[PDB]
C-alpha cells in the first residue's frame, strides 16, 4: 500500500515541477509569443490571434501549478493521516487491505471517518464538534465559490453589469444617488487570482475541519 | 482639408430603446454622426433594433466612438454611403474626427506623419533590465 | 501531531511553489543575458526543450502507471 | 492609454488599419517595402486594445504591437 | 499621483473601480512603483522586514498572555495524559445554552478552545510551569516587538 | 396550390466524396495542414446552412437526416424487443411480478465479469434493467417470447425501410422548397394524420388485445392459458364473455347509446388495486377520446378548398396599442428559418418531457410500475435530464437565428423589435429576481444550519419551529382531493392518490402512491428550484438578447456565434459570444436537474415507498426523515448523501459491483474537466513545442503539426467531461441504492 501512494506523490512532485520549470524557462519568449520578455511577468494573454493565447504568461504558469501542489499535498497528508489513525487504533491491517485500491480510500478513510464529524448538529442536538461541522460545510461553500471565477469569465459579466448601471440610472429615488467609480467586472487575471484564493482557502479550511474532529472524535 | 461644421440636419426615424445615452453623455462626451442618403431605407442599429433612415442628410448621436464606426462602416459595406463623425463635450465643443484628413485612413494619403513607428525588427528591443529604475518602456526607445 | 504534520507540509508546498514564482521573474526583470555568456545559467535556457520533455515523460510514465495498477486493484 | 507601435517589418498590405474598431490606425508614404506604404498609430487614445489588429498580420514576427497600458475611460469601452 | 494609490499614478487615473483592487495588489511591488531608485527599494524592504518581525513577536506575545490569563497549564502539568490544554475563552453572543454548556472543557468555568498547536508540550518541556512564568515571557515578547 | 413537388436525381450516388474527407466545405476539403482541422471536421459535419446558402438544399439534407435518425432509433427497438425475448426472465417474472426482478442482459464468462448475473429471482441470472419494457409488454398484453421476436423483425425491416427512403428521398426524388414551406397541409397531417390515427388504432388495440388478456391475467389465470389475442376478434363470444356489450356490436356507437359500453369505456380515477396502476379501461377512453379531439383539430387550416384557416392571417390580426404591428412578419420568419422552428421545437419538447416526469409518478399507467421503486426513479432521472438538455438546446439555436437569420430590411417582425429596444430592463429586472431569490431561499437554509450549529432549534425555519407552509398547494391539494364530489361528478375517484383523498394502495406488501404531505422543507426546496430555474433562463435569454451587439461590442454579429473572445480590450472581453451563454447555461441546468432530482429521491424514499404489513403498519425506506432533516445543508450532507451512498460504497464483490466501479469513474471524469475549465491554450502550445523538439530529435515528428485545442474546443470539452461525470455519478449511486434497498 506504501509504494502505490509513494509513487503517486512522486507523479505529483514531477508535474509540479514540470509545470514551474516550464512556466520560468519559459517566461523570456517562446515559438508562440518571441517577445514575452516585453510584457512582464503577469500579464493576461497576447489575444485570440495565432489560435489563441489563453494563460500565456510565467504568471499563469505558476497559477497553474499551485492546484497541482494543493494535490500533491493533500495526497501525501492522506497518507499520513490514514497511516496514523489506524495505527493508533490497534488495527493496521485495515490500512494494509485496503490501502491498495482507491474504493478503499473513499470508503475506509473519508466516508467512514466523517461519521461523528457531520454529527456535529443534527435534529437532535449539538455536542462540541459542532464548530468543525460548521467549518467543513463553510470550506465546501468556499471552495465551490472557487468554481465561479475559475470557469466563467469577464465579458458575461461586463455586459451583465451594464443593465444594472442603466437600472440603477432609471429608478426613481435612487437617481438620487451616485457611484463615483465606475463599476466594471474583475479583470483577466484579477479572477484568476480570485477564485485560486477562494480555491485554497476552501481547501484548506475543509480539511483543517475533517481532521481535526476526525482525530478529536475517538482520539484516535 | 478643412473640416466640416454640423449643421442642425434631422435624424432617423426611431420609437427609442433602452441602449442609447446616459448620463456619461451628459458630464463627458458623446459622439455624433453625420451622413447622406439617397432614399428612406431601413438599417440595424448599433444600440439594438431597427431605425429607418431619411433620404437627403441624417444626424445621430451615440455614447461611443466605436457605435459610429461600426455603423458607418456598415453604411459604407452596405449601403455604399459616405459619413463623417465628431466628438461633443459638454460645454459645447465638438471636435472633428474621421474622415480626418477627408481621406480614410486605409488609403495612404500624403500630409501624414508616421506616430509610433519604430525602425527595427520586433526581435532588437532591449531587456528590462537596461530600463530598469528608469521611467521608460522597451518599446518607447 | 496531525494538525502540525499538515500545517507544516502545507505552508512547505506553498513556499516550494513560490520559490519558483520569484526564479521566474528572476529571469524576467534582473536577467542580463550579455553578462552571462556562456555560464551554467545560459545552458539552462539553451536545452529547456530537453528539460521539458524529460520532465513531461517522466510525469506521463508515473500517471499512466500508477493509475493503471490503481484501476487494476480496484 | 494603451501603446500601439510599428515595425519595419511592414509590408504594407493595410490590413491593421481596415480592422481598427476605433479609427486608431493609419496609411502614411514610406519607401521601406514594395507598397511604399508603412501604418502609423496616431490616435492610440481611442484605443481599446482588442488586438484585432495583431490577429490581420502576415509578417512573422508581428508588425504591429499592442502593448496594455493605464487604462481610461475610452480605453475600458464604457458607454455608462 | 492625486488619489490612491499614490504609489502609481497610473492607477490613480482610472475612472473605474479597478483603481481600488489593483491598489490593494500592488502595494508591496516596490520595483515597479512611481520614481524608485535602488537605494529607496533597499531601504524600505529593510523597513518592512522590522515590521515583519514586530508582528512575529506580537503574535507570539498574544498566545503566550491568552494561555496564561485563560488557560489550564498549572492545571495540565499536573496530568498531561488526562487534561486538555486550553488555547483561549468564547466570548459569542451569539451562542446558546447548549453550546454554552457543550464547550465548557478542561476545567474551565465557560466555553473555551482546546489548543492542538502544541504549546504547551513546548513549554512545559523548555522549563516554564506557571502562568507567571508565560506573563513575564508575554511582556518580553511586547517589548521585542515595540 | 398544395401538390407534391420533387426534383429526379438530383445527387448522383458514388464513393468518390467518401475518399474526400471535408468535402462538404470549401475550406476543410483542402486537406490538413495541422491537426486542428481533424476538429473542424467532425465540428461543422452538420452545420447544413454554413456548407450551402440553398434553402431547398439544406431542407433536403435535413429531411433525409431526419430519415437516418428513425433508422437508428428503429434498430435500437429492435435490440430491445430481441434482447427481450432471447435474453429475459419475462416469461417468468409475468408470474410473479412482485418477487422477480426484470432482467434482459445476461453477460460472457470472460476476465471474472461474469458476477454483474445476479439472482433476480426465477431461476435466471443476469442484469436488472430499469426501463420498465416488462410493465410495457404486459400492458400491451404480449405473453409469450414469440410475439417479442416478431417486434423486432418488424422493427429491423422498418428500419431497413426508412434507410432506404432516406437514401431515395435524398438522391432520386427530392421535394421542392415549396413543398417543405406548406405548413397548413403539415399541420393538419401530423394533428389528425399522425396524432389522431395513432391514437385511434393505440385504442383500437388496447379494447381489442390489451383489456382481455389484463383482464385474465389480474383474475390470476396462468399466462399460458389465455387466449391469444386474434382468438378474441375470430369468435366474439369470449370477448361477449367479459364484457357482455359487445354482443351489440356497433349498434349503441351508431345509434348514440355510449353507455351501454361502461363496462369497458370507464371514467374511474384512482389505481386498480391488483395492479398498482391506472385502470385499463380509463386509459383506452382517455386514447379514444383523444383520437377524436386531434382528428377535429387536425381541419383547422386551409390548404387547396376554402375553408380553414390561414396561418398568417390569424397571426396579422393579433396586434394592440402596446405591441404595435403584433404578430405580423412572423409567418415569413417561421418560414424561412430552420433554427426559429427547431429553437420553439426544442423548447416545447424539453417542457413535454419535463411534464411527463412528473405525471408518470403520480399516475403509474403501467402495471406493476409503481410498487418498482427502481423503474420509477430512473424512469423520472432520465426525463427530467433529456427536457432540461432540449431546453438549453432551444436558447442554443435561438441564439443562432439571432446571429445568421434575422435581418430586419427583408423579415422585420414589430414584437422582436420592441424586445430588442428595451433588453437591458428585461436583464436587470430578472437579475434582481435571481439575486432576491437566492437569497431568501438559500439563506434560509444557512440561517437554519447556523442555529442548529449554535444550539437554537427553536430559531429555525421548521415544522416545529417558524412555519412556513405552502398553503396555496395545500389549497389546490385539497380542491383535487374533493374534485369527485362537486367538480368531477362523473369521477369516481381523484386523478391522483397524492392529492389526499385519505387512501393508499399497496401491492405484494409495498406502497404504491398515498397522499404526499407538504410542509415547510417542500417550501425551501420549491423556491430553490425556482431560484435555479431563474438564473438559467437569465444566463439563456441573455446570450440570445445581446448576440447581435451590445455596448460592450457594437457589432458582436460580424464576429459569428461561436467565437472565443474579441481580445483583451476593454478590461477583457472572455465568452461574448452567445456559445459561450449555453456553455455557461449548462452547467446551471446540470445543477437545477441535480437538486430536482435529489429532492425526488429523497421525498419518495421519506413519506411515499416504504412497505406495509398483516398489520397495517407502514414503515418508509428513510423512515420520515426529509421534514426535519432536508432543512439544513448539512442534513443533506449526513442523511441523504452520506448514508444513502453506504450502497455503491459497499457494492464490490457483488452483482452491483458495476455500479461502486462507475461512481469511481465519474468521479474522475468530473475531475479530469477541471484541467480543460480552469486552463488555456497558450500554456498547452508552449508544452507542446518541447515535445515537438524531442520527436524532431528522433525523426518522429509528423507533417500534420499538433495544435493545442481551440479556446472554443477546450470550453466545450470541459464542460462535457464535467456533465457525463456529474450525471453518471448520480446514476450510478441512485441505481445501486434503489436496487440494494428496494
Ligand atoms: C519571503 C516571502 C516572500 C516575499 C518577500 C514576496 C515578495 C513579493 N512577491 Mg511573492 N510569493 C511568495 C513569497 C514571497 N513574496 C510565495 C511563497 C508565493 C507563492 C504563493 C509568491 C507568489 C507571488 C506571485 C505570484 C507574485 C508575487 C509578487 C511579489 C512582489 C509583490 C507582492 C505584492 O504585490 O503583494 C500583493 C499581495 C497581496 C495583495 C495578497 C493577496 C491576498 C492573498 C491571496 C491572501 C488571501 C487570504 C484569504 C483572504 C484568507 C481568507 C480567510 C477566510 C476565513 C475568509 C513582492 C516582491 C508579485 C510580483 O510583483 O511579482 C513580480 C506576483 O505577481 N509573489
Ligand atoms: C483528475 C484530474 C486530472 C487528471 C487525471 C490530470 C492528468 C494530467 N495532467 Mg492535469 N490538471 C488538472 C486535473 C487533472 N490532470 C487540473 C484541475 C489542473 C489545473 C488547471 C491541471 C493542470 C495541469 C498542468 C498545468 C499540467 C497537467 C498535466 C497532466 C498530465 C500529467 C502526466 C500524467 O499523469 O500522465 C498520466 C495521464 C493520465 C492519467 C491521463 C488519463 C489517461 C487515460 C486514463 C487513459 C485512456 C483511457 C481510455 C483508453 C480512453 C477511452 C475514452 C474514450 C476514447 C471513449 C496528465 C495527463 C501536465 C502535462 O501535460 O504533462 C504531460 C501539465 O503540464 N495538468
Ligand atoms: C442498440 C441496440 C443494441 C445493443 C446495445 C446491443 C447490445 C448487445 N447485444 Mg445485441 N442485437 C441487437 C441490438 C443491440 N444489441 C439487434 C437489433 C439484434 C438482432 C439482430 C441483436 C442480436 C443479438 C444477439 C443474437 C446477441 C446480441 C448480444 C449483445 C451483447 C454483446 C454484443 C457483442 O459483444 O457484440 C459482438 C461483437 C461484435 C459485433 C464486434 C463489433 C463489430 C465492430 C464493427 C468492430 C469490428 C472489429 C472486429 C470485431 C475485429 C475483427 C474483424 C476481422 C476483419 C479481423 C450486447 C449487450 C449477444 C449477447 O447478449 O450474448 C449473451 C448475442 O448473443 N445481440
Ligand atoms: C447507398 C450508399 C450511399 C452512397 C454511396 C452515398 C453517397 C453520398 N451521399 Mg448519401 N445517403 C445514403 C446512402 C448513400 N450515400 C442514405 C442511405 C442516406 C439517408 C440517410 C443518405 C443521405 C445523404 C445526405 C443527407 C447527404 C448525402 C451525401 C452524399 C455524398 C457525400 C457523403 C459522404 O461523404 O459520406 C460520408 C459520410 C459517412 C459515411 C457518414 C455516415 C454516418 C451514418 C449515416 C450515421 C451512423 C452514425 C452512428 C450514430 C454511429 C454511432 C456510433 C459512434 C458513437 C461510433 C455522396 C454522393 C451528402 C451530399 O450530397 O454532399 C453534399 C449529403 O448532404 N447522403
Ligand atoms: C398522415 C400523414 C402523415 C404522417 C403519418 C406523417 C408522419 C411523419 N412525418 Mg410527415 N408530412 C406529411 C404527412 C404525414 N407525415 C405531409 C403531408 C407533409 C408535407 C406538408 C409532411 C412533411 C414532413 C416533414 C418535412 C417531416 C415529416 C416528418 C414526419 C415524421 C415525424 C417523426 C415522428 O413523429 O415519428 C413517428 C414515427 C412513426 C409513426 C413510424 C412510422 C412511420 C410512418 C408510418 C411513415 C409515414 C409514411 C408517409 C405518411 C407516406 C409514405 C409515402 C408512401 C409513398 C410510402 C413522421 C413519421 C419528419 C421526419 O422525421 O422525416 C423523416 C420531417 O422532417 N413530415
Ligand atoms: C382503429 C381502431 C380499431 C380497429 C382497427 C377496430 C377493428 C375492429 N373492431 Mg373495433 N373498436 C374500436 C377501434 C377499432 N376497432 C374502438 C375504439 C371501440 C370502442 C368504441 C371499438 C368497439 C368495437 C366493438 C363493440 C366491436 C368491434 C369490432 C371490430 C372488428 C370488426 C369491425 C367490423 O367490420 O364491423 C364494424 C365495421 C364497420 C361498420 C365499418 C374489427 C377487427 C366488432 C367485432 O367483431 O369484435 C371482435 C365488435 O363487435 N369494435
Ligand atoms: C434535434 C436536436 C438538435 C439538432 C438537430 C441540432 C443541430 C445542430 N446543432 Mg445543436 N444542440 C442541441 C440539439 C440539436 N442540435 C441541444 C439539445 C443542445 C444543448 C446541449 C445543442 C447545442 C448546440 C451548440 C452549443 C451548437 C449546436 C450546433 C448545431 C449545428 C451543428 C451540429 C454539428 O455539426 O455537430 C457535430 C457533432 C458533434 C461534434 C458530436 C459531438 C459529440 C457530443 C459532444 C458527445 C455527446 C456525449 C455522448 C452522449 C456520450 C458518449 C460517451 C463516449 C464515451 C462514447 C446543427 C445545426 C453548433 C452550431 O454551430 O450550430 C450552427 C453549436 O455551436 N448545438
Ligand atoms: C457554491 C458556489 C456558488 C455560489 C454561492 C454562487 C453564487 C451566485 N452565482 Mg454562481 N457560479 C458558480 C458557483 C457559485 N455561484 C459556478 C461554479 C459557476 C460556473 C458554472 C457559476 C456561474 C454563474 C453564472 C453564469 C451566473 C451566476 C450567478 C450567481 C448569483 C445568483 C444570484 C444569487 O443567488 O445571489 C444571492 C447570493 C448568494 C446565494 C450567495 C450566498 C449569500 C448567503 C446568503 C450568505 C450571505 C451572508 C452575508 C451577506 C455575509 C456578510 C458577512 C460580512 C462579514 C461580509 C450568485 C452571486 C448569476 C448572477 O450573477 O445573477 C445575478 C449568473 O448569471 N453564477
Ligand atoms: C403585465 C401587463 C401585461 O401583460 O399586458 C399585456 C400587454 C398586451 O399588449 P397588446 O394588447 O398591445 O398586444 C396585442 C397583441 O400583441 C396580442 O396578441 O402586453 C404588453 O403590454 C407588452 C409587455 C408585456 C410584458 C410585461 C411584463
Ligand atoms: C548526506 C546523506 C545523504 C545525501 C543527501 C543528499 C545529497 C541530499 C540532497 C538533496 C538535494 C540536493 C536536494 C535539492 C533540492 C533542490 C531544489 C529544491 C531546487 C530548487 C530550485 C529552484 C527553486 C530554482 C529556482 C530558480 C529558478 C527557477 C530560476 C533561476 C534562479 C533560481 C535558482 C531562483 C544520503 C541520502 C546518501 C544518506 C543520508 C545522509
Ligand atoms: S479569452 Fe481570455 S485568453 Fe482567450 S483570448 Fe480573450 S482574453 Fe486572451
Ligand atoms: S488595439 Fe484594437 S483598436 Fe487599438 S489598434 Fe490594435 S486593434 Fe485597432
Ligand atoms: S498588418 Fe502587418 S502589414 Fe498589414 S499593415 Fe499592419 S503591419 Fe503592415
Amino acid at each position: 500500500g506504501d509504494f502505490l501512494v509513494h509513487h503517486a506523490i512522486a507523479l505529483g512532485l514531477h508535474t509540479t515541477t514540470l509545470i514551474l520549470v516550464k512556466g520560468a524557462l519559459d517566461a523570456r519568449g517562446s515559438k508562440l509569443m518571441p517577445d514575452k520578455k516585453d510584457f512582464g511577468y503577469s500579464f493576461p494573454c497576447d489575444g485570440p490571434g495565432r489560435g489563441g493565447t489563453c494563460d500565456i504568461s510565467a504568471w499563469d504558469a505558476f497559477y497553474l501549478a499551485v492546484f497541482w501542489m494543493l494535490n500533491t499535498i493533500g495526497w501525501v497528508t492522506f497518507y499520513w493521516h490514514w497511516k496514523h489513525i489506524t495505527l493508533w487504533q490497534g488495527n493496521v491491517s485495515q490500512f494494509n487491505e485496503s490501502s491498495t485500491y482507491l474504493m478503499g480510500w473513499l470508503r475506509d478513510y473519508l466516508w467512514l471517518n466523517s461519521s461523528q464529524l457531520i454529527n456535529g448538529y443534527n435534529p437532535f442536538g449539538m455536542n462540541s464538534l459542532s464548530v468543525w461541522a460548521w467549518m467543513f460545510l463553510f470550506g465546501h461553500l468556499v471552495w465551490a465559490t472557487g468554481f465561479m471565477f475559475l470557469i466563467s469569465w469577464r465579458g458575461y459579466w461586463q455586459e451583465l453589469i451594464e443593465t444594472l448601471a442603466w437600472a440603477h440610472e432609471r429608478t426613481p429615488l435612487a437617481n438620487l444617488i451616485r457611484w463615483r467609480d465606475k463599476p466594471v467586472a474583475l479583470s483577466i487575471v484579477q479572477a484568476r487570482l480570485v477564485g485560486l484564493a477562494h480555491f485554497s482557502v476552501g481547501y484548506i479550511f475543509t480539511y483543517a475541519a475533517f481532521l481535526i474532529a476526525s482525530t478529536s472524535g475517538k482520539f484516535g | 482639408t478643412p473640416p466640416q461644421l454640423d449643421p442642425s440636419t434631422p435624424s432617423p426615424i426611431f420609437g427609442g430603446s433602452t441602449g442609447g445615452l446616459l448620463r456619461k453623455a451628459q458630464e463627458e462626451e458623446f459622439y455624433v454622426i453625420t451622413w447622406e442618403s439617397p432614399k428612406e431605407q431601413v438599417f440595424e442599429m448599433p444600440t439594438g433594433g431597427a431605425a429607418i433612415m431619411r433620404e437627403g442628410p441624417n444626424l445621430l448621436k451615440l455614447a461611443r466612438k466605436e457605435q459610429c464606426l461600426a455603423l458607418g462602416t456598415r453604411l459604407r459595406s452596405k449601403y455604399k454611403i459616405n459619413y463623417q463623425f465628431y466628438r461633443v463635450f459638454p460645454n459645447g465643443e465638438v471636435q472633428y474626427l474621421h474622415p480626418k484628413d477627408g481621406v480614410y485612413p486605409e488609403k495612404v494619403n500624403e500630409g501624414r506623419t508616421g506616430v509610433g513607428v519604430n525602425l527595427r525588427s520586433i526581435g532588437k528591443n532591449v531587456n528590462p533590465i537596461e530600463v530598469k529604475f528608469t521611467g521608460k518602456q522597451v518599446y518607447d526607445l | 501531531q496531525a494538525a502540525l504534520y499538515t500545517h507544516h507540509q502545507y505552508i512547505a508546498g506553498f513556499i516550494m511553489t513560490g520559490a519558483f514564482a520569484h526564479g521566474a521573474i528572476f529571469f524576467i526583470r534582473d536577467y542580463n543575458p550579455e553578462q552571462n555568456e556562456d555560464n551554467v545559467l545560459a545552458r539552462m535556457l539553451d536545452h529547456k526543450e530537453a528539460i521539458i520533455s524529460h520532465l513531461s515523460w517522466a510525469s506521463l510514465f508515473l500517471g499512466f502507471h500508477t493509475l493503471g495498477l490503481y484501476v487494476h486493484n480496484d | 492609454s494603451h501603446s500601439v507601435k510599428i515595425y519595419d517589418t511592414c509590408i504594407g498590405c493595410t490590413q491593421c488599419v481596415r480592422a481598427c474598431p476605433t479609427d486608431v490606425l493609419e496609411m502614411i508614404p514610406w519607401d521601406g517595402c514594395k507598397a511604399k506604404q508603412i501604418a502609423s498609430a496616431p490616435r492610440t487614445e481611442d484605443c481599446v486594445g482588442c488586438k484585432r489588429c495583431e490577429s490581420a498580420c502576415p509578417t512573422d514576427f508581428l508588425s504591429v504591437r499592442v502593448y496594455l497600458w493605464h487604462e481610461t475611460t475610452r480605453s475600458m469601452g464604457l458607454a455608462y | 499621483a492625486l488619489r490612491f494609490p499614490r504609489f502609481s499614478q497610473g492607477l490613480a487615473q482610472d475612472p473605474t473601480t479597478r483603481r481600488i483592487w489593483f491598489g490593494i495588489a500592488t502595494a508591496h511591488d516596490f520595483e515597479s512603483h512611481d520614481d524608485i531608485t535602488e537605494e529607496r527599494l533597499y531601504q524600505n524592504i529593510f523597513a518592512s522586514h522590522f515590521g515583519q518581525l514586530a508582528i512575529i513577536f506580537l503574535w507570539t506575545s498574544g498566545n503566550l498572555f491568552h494561555v496564561a490569563w485563560q488557560g489550564n497549564f498549572e492545571s495540565w502539568v499536573q496530568d498531561p495524559l488526562h487534561v486538555r490544554p486550553i488555547a483561549h475563552a468564547i466570548w459569542d453572543p451569539h451562542f446558546g445554552q447548549p453550546a454554552v454548556e457543550a464547550f465548557t472543557r478542561g476545567g474551565a468555568l465557560g466555553p473555551v478552545n482546546i489548543a492542538y498547536s502544541g504549546v504547551y508540550q513546548w513549554w512545559y518541556t523548555i522549563g516554564l510551569r506557571t502562568n507567571e512564568d508565560l506573563y513575564t515571557g508575554a511582556l518580553f515578547l511586547l517589548f521585542l516587538s515595540a | 396550390e398544395v401538390k407534391i413537388l420533387v426534383d429526379k436525381d438530383p445527387v448522383k450516388t458514388s464513393f468518390e466524396e467518401w475518399a474526400k474527407p471535408g468535402h462538404f466545405s470549401r475550406t476543410i476539403a483542402k486537406g490538413p495542414d495541422t491537426t486542428t482541422w481533424i476538429w473542424n471536421l467532425h465540428a461543422d459535419a452538420h452545420d447544413f446552412d454554413s456548407h450551402t446558402s440553398d434553402l431547398e438544399e439544406i431542407s433536403r439534407k435535413v429531411f433525409s437526416a431526419h430519415f437516418g435518425q428513425l433508422s437508428i432509433i428503429f434498430l435500437w427497438l429492435s435490440g430491445m424487443y430481441f434482447h427481450g425475448a432471447r435474453f429475459s426472465n419475462y416469461e417468468a417474472w409475468l408470474s410473479d411480478p412482485t418477487h422477480i426482478g426484470p432482467s434482459a442482459q445476461v453477460v460472457w464468462p470472460i476476465v471474472g465479469q461474469e458476477i454483474l448475473n445476479g439472482d433476480v429471482g426465477g431461476g435466471f441470472r443476469g442484469i436488472q434493467i430499469t426501463s420498465g419494457f416488462f410493465q410495457m409488454w404486459r400492458a400491451s398484453g404480449i405473453t409469450s417470447e414469440l410475439q417479442l421476436y416478431c417486434t423486432a423483425i418488424g422493427a429491423l425491416i422498418f428500419a431497413a425501410l426508412m434507410l432506404f427512403a432516406g437514401w431515395f428521398h435524398y438522391h432520386k426524388a427530392a421535394p421542392k422548397l415549396a413543398w417543405f414551406q406548406d405548413v397548413e397541409s403539415m399541420l393538419n397531417h401530423h394533428l389528425a394524420g399522425l396524432l389522431g390515427l395513432g391514437s385511434l388504432g393505440w385504442a383500437g388495440h388496447q379494447v381489442h388485445v390489451s383489456l382481455p388478456i389484463n383482464q385474465f391475467l389480474n383474475a390470476g389465470v396462468d399466462p399460458k392459458e389465455i387466449p391469444l389475442p386474434h382468438e378474441f376478434i375470430l369468435n366474439r363470444d369470449l370477448l361477449s364473455q367479459l364484457y357482455p356489450s359487445f354482443a351489440e356490436g356497433a349498434t349503441p356507437f351508431f345509434t348514440l347509446n355510449w353507455s351501454k359500453y361502461a363496462e369497458f369505456l370507464t371514467f374511474r380515477g384512482g389505481l386498480d388495486p391488483v395492479t398498482g396502476g391506472l385502470w385499463l379501461t380509463d386509459i383506452a377512453h382517455h386514447h379514444l377520446a383523444i383520437a377524436i379531439l386531434f382528428l377535429i383539430a387536425g381541419h383547422m387550416y386551409r390548404t387547396n378548398w376554402g375553408i380553414g384557416h390561414g396561418l398568417k392571417d390569424i397571426l396579422e390580426a393579433h396586434k394592440g396599442p402596446f405591441t404595435g404591428q403584433g404578430h405580423k412578419g412572423l409567418y415569413e420568419i417561421l418560414t424561412t428559418s430552420w433554427h426559429a422552428q427547431l429553437s420553439l421545437n426544442l423548447a416545447m419538447l424539453g417542457s413535454l418531457t419535463i411534464v411527463v416526469a412528473h405525471h408518470m409518478y403520480s399516475m403509474p399507467p403501467y402495471p406493476y410500475l409503481a410498487t418498482d421503486y427502481g423503474t420509477q426513479l430512473s424512469l423520472f432521472t432520465h426525463h427530467m435530464w433529456i427536457g432540461g438538455f432540449l431546453i438549453v438546446g432551444a436558447a442554443a439555436h435561438a441564439a443562432i437565428f439571432m446571429v445568421r437569420d434575422y435581418d430586419p430590411t427583408t423579415r422585420y417582425n414589430d414584437l422582436l423589435d420592441r424586445v430588442l429596444r428595451h433588453r437591458d430592463a428585461i436583464i436587470s429586472h430578472l437579475n434582481w429576481a435571481c439575486i432576491f431569490l437566492g437569497f431568501h431561499s438559500f439563506g434560509l437554509y444557512i440561517h437554519n444550519d447556523t442555529m442548529s450549529a449554535l444550539g437554537r432549534p427553536q430559531d429555525m425555519f421548521s415544522d416545529t419551529a417558524i412555519q412556513l407552509q405552502p398553503v396555496f398547494a395545500q389549497w389546490i391539494q385539497n380542491t383535487h382531493a374533493l374534485a369527485p364530489g362537486a367538480t368531477a361528478p362523473s369521477a369516481t375517484a381523484s386523478t391522483s392518490l397524492t392529492w389526499g383523498g385519505g387512501d393508499l394502495v399497496a401491492v405484494g406488501g409495498k406502497v404504491a402512491l398515498l397522499p404526499i404531505p407538504l410542509g415547510t422543507a417542500d417550501f425551501l426546496v420549491h423556491h430553490i428550484h425556482a431560484f435555479t430555474i431563474h438564473v438559467t433562463v437569465l444566463i439563456l435569454l441573455k446570450g440570445v438578447l445581446f448576440a447581435r451587439s451590445s455596448r460592450l461590442i457594437p457589432d458582436k454579429a460580424n464576429l459569428g456565434f461561436r467565437f472565443p473572445c474579441d481580445g483583451p480590450g476593454r478590461g477583457g472581453t472572455c465568452q461574448v459570444s452567445a456559445w459561450d451563454h449555453v456553455f455557461l447555461g449548462l452547467f446551471w441546468m446540470y445543477n437545477s436537474i441535480s437538486v430536482v432530482i435529489f429532492h425526488f429521491s429523497w421525498k419518495m424514499q421519506s413519506d411515499v415507498w416504504g412497505s406495509i404489513s398483516d398489520q397495517g403498519v407502514v414503515t418508509h425506506i428513510t423512515g420520515g426523515n426529509f421534514a426535519q432533516s432536508s432543512i439544513t445543508i448539512n442534513g443533506w450532507l449526513r442523511d441523504f448523501l452520506w448514508a444513502q451512498a453506504s450502497q455503491v460504497i459497499q457494492s464490490y464483490g457483488s452483482s452491483l459491483s458495476a455500479y461502486g466501479l462507475f461512481f469511481l469513474g465519474a468521479h474522475f471524469v468530473w475531475a479530469f474537466s477541471l484541467m480543460f475549465l480552469f486552463s488555456g491554450r497558450g500554456y498547452w502550445q508552449e508544452l507542446i513545442e518541447s515535445i515537438v523538439w524531442a520527436h524532431n530529435k528522433l525523426k518522429v515528428a509528423p507533417a500534420t503539426q499538433p495544435r493545442a485545442l481551440s479556446i472554443v474546443q477546450g470550453r466545450a470539452v470541459g464542460v462535457t467531461h464535467y456533465l457525463l461525470g456529474g450525471i453518471a455519478t448520480t446514476w450510478a449511486f441512485f441505481l445501486a441504492r434503489i436496487i440494494a434497498v428496494g
